[PDB]
């Protein structure tokens, strides 16, 4: 029953914005940790966003900081990554992940993504 | 007064008055710079690195209307840290802590802090610490800072604090993780003597941070008037950092101690081994030797030249002697 | 900023071989790393994380350990549907950094 | 139990009172009468000075350090109506903490400790509380209390001790008690853990001896701390007409303070006991290391000086002793044999 959908990928041309949406189901955003992890071909993948909607805290990728947006809304299960000032290097896959925090120790603890997409050409 | 500072190598001292519109940067060295930013309403904070200079320290304290036994807790570096409470001004003493590899043993470093009305000051013993973040957050007009009091920059100094505690408890987390997979493969002595010097240096640890809790417990319950109320809350955060970080240390040393009593106890049984080990070889060939000064007799007769195929004889009965001298254990496992 | 390397950059075995890739550490981390295998053309999966807890569903024979600061994934043996990539992800803070990514191949 | 009366001891007058303790030296009364509008300190040696306080309104607090001179010690309980028997208990020192509730009095008998680093010795002292009418005499030994922020409170106005009367001084003072017993405790804790440190890293006579003389000291305070729950307890549930009914919940928390002790005294005793097991282990361990070369030796020569021993032979007949050789067969076989026995002890290294 749970499952994740990606979408707005396609053909971009270069020096311009495009935003990709994430639809959700058999779970809420709100609850959940969404990441977006990017994977060029035949490359390492590269976590490029995070978001959790409600705590509100939002992090980003060091080597994207600045570049990319991303939010969420439970309004309709949602996921917004806007995107500016693109460039070819960045010709790769992009996934939406479903991540939960757990527990290894009293002051530190870890993350885990189980739930990933079949992600949208960027 | 005393001097007791282990440390004489370098003096430096340094001011920050920062404002919603400028910040004020001098570095110096001279002592009086620092009077003029006293009188002035605005925030501030004072920077001295070095308790060698013990003139400069005691005019700086006794300048600013602080009562000598304040003066004399900073001046003192080998007591546990608790804050003092007062009328006007809060006195608060802190042991920061650093770890490195090649000997395992804790560093700490006394770290003083006073806020006065609106001023912060705060004395290090040696040069090196890791309270950079918030100032280059502050410089770049990073955050809200600025908007807010001197209360602010009080406690974004303790929450850097403890997350350099938390950095030096991973680096300890990993010391118990491959101090006990090495165990797990091979326990000797040298993992024991790291399972010594782990033992005391977390013991020291909980030494210096169970006080740490209730002290941030006492500035979230107190609210003396000083510090104002909008920031009430956040100190509770930076106690319940505490709490997590106290938490972590007690299992942390529970676990040193599963590391510890399973070896000790069984060191006797060690010498049981050593016992046997002494022993079958003392039981089989003591006796052979004393048999080889036998029949290496050196009479003026010879009774062995009467007997024939001696030494086969001989030699059969100290391999049946050993034979019977060594089924004569193992039957209850002395091996 | 915690970088994360991996051993080796690919590996070859046949069928029913135990295989160890490790992943090196060069920053401190305290536990906090998960294994993931990438079939071609499909979403990555999660395997184990915590580098010793193995996550619902996958196969008991996978296994994971952590020695000092480094991380072993090893496998007992191997699957013909097993032959694939495997990735290597640190999460010690709200900076995650992956691996380089070790592919199985058939001898 | 049956009736009460002054004992009679071999080679004593009969009803002669005797200090049972070793300290001599200090002796002063100190008075505090103080009231909701100011108070009254008076520090002297003259005795006859102090006893008109008995009819006093205000609260009054007598302190009277030193016990050695019985005269004194006899001239208030006959003047305060004190039984001679509890002037005996008074001054007898070897004596567990207790209460006694008499028609107008309540008598006390507590211990205070003191421990100090570089002269590993608890001494133990004893403090009498008498609750009469509208005062608290306190009888001491030697000068130096426990109930300085007690005086401090009543100085300078802090909290609520003037309003009360002589029931809050007692609560007061058995709580400062309760208090020093707390921090007695944490001294304690500290030296626990650096003869732990010492035993398990420097195991010498002294440092047994040490943990010997703690666990007597940790064996004293469970003697001591035992009765004092017990006389807490008796103060909040006996509720004597003495203690007035408003003053009861305050003495209650104190026990809980005195439980606390208690526990943590039980769990001191389980660590020390850990200790000295400790040492043996580590005494044992020392032993091993040096049996150990012990062992390579002997089993390494022992195997081999007979074999010498069994070529030491004398004779003429074998004639294989005297076949063609430079000695290598011999000399190779108890080479490979000794390595055997080294290699055999890498294993298990005994060094
Ligand atoms: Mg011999
Ligand atoms: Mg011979």
């Amino acid at each position: 029953e749970v499952q994740l959908v990606e979408s707005g990928g396609g053909l971009v041309q270069p020096g311009g914005s495009l935003r990709l949406s994430c639809a959700a189901s058999g779970f809420n955003v709100s609850y959940y940790s969404i990441h977006w992890v990017r994977q060029a071909p035949g490359k390492g993948l590269e976590w490029v966003a995070s978001i959790s909607s409600s705590s509100g805290s939002t992090s980003y990728a060091d080597s994207v900081k600045g570049r990319f947006t991303i939010s969420a809304d439970t309004s309709k299960n949602t996921a917004y990554l806007q995107m500016n000032s693109l460039r070819a290097e960045d010709t790769a896959v992009y996934y939406c992940a479903r991540s939960y925090w757990y527990y290894i120790w009293s002051y530190s603890y870890g993350n885990a993504m189980d739930y990933w997409g079949q992600g949208t050409l960027v | 007064l005393v001097y007791t500072g282990k440390y004489r190598e370098d003096f430096e001292i340094e001011v920050m008055n920062y404002s919603i519109e400028e910040f004020r940067e001098f570095k110096t060295t001279d002592v009086e710079s620092v009077l003029p930013f006293r009188d002035s309403s605005t925030p501030t904070w004072i920077n001295i690195t070095g308790i060698h200079r013990t003139d400069v320290v005691q005019r700086v304290g006794e300048f600013f209307g602080i009562h000598p036994l304040v003066l004399e807790d900073i001046l003192n570096v080998h007591q546990r840290p608790k804050v003092e409470f007062f009328e006007n001004y809060v006195f608060i003493v802190l042991k920061m802590f650093t770890y490195d590899k090649n000997l395992h043993e804790l560093e700490s470093e006394q770290v003083s802090l006073i806020l006065t009305k609106n001023c912060v000051l705060m004395f290090q013993e040696k040069i090196g610490d890791v309270f950079d973040p918030v100032r280059e957050r502050i410089r770049y007009n990073r955050g809200i800072i600025r908007k807010k009091r001197a209360d602010y920059l009080l406690y974004s100094l303790i929450d850097a604090l403890v997350d350099d505690y938390f950095v030096l408890l991973e680096k300890i987390d990993d010391e118990i993780d491959v101090l006990e997979e090495e165990v797990l493969e091979r326990p000797e002595k040298e993992t024991v003597q790291r399972t010594h010097q782990l033992k005391r240096n977390l013991v020291e640890l909980r030494k210096t941070i169970w006080p740490l809790r209730e002290v941030l417990s006492s500035l979230y319950r107190d609210v003396p008037p000083l510090i104002e109320k909008e920031t009430v809350p956040y100190f509770r955060d930076v106690y319940d950092h505490t709490i997590q970080i106290a938490d972590t240390v007690e299992t942390f040393r529970d676990i040193v101690s599963g590391l510890l009593d399973v070896y000790l106890s069984s060191v006797s049984n060690k010498t049981n081994e050593v016992m046997k080990v002494l022993t079958i070889i003392a039981t089989i060939f003591m006796p052979l030797t004393f048999i080889a000064g036998i029949y290496g007799m050196n009479f003026e007769y010879m009774p062995e030249l009467r007997w024939k195929w001696g030494y086969p004889v001989v030699l059969a009965v100290m391999g049946v002697i050993a034979v019977i001298m060594v089924v004569y254990f193992k039957k209850k496992k002395w091996l | 900023d915690i970088q994360m390397t991996q051993s080796p950059s690919s590996l070859s075995a046949s069928v029913g071989d135990r295989v160890t890739i490790t992943c090196r550490a060069s920053q401190s981390v305290s536990s906090a790393v998960a294994w993931y295998q990438q079939k071609p053309g499909k979403a990555p999966k999660l395997l184990i994380y915590s580098a010793s807890s193995l996550y619902s569903g996958v196969p008991s024979r996978f296994s994971g350990s952590r020695s000092g600061t480094d991380f072993t994934l090893t496998i007992s043996s191997l699957q013909p549907e097993d032959f694939a990539t495997y990735y290597c992800q640190q999460s010690s803070s709200s900076l995650i950094t992956f691996g380089q990514g070790t592919k199985v191949e058939i001898k």
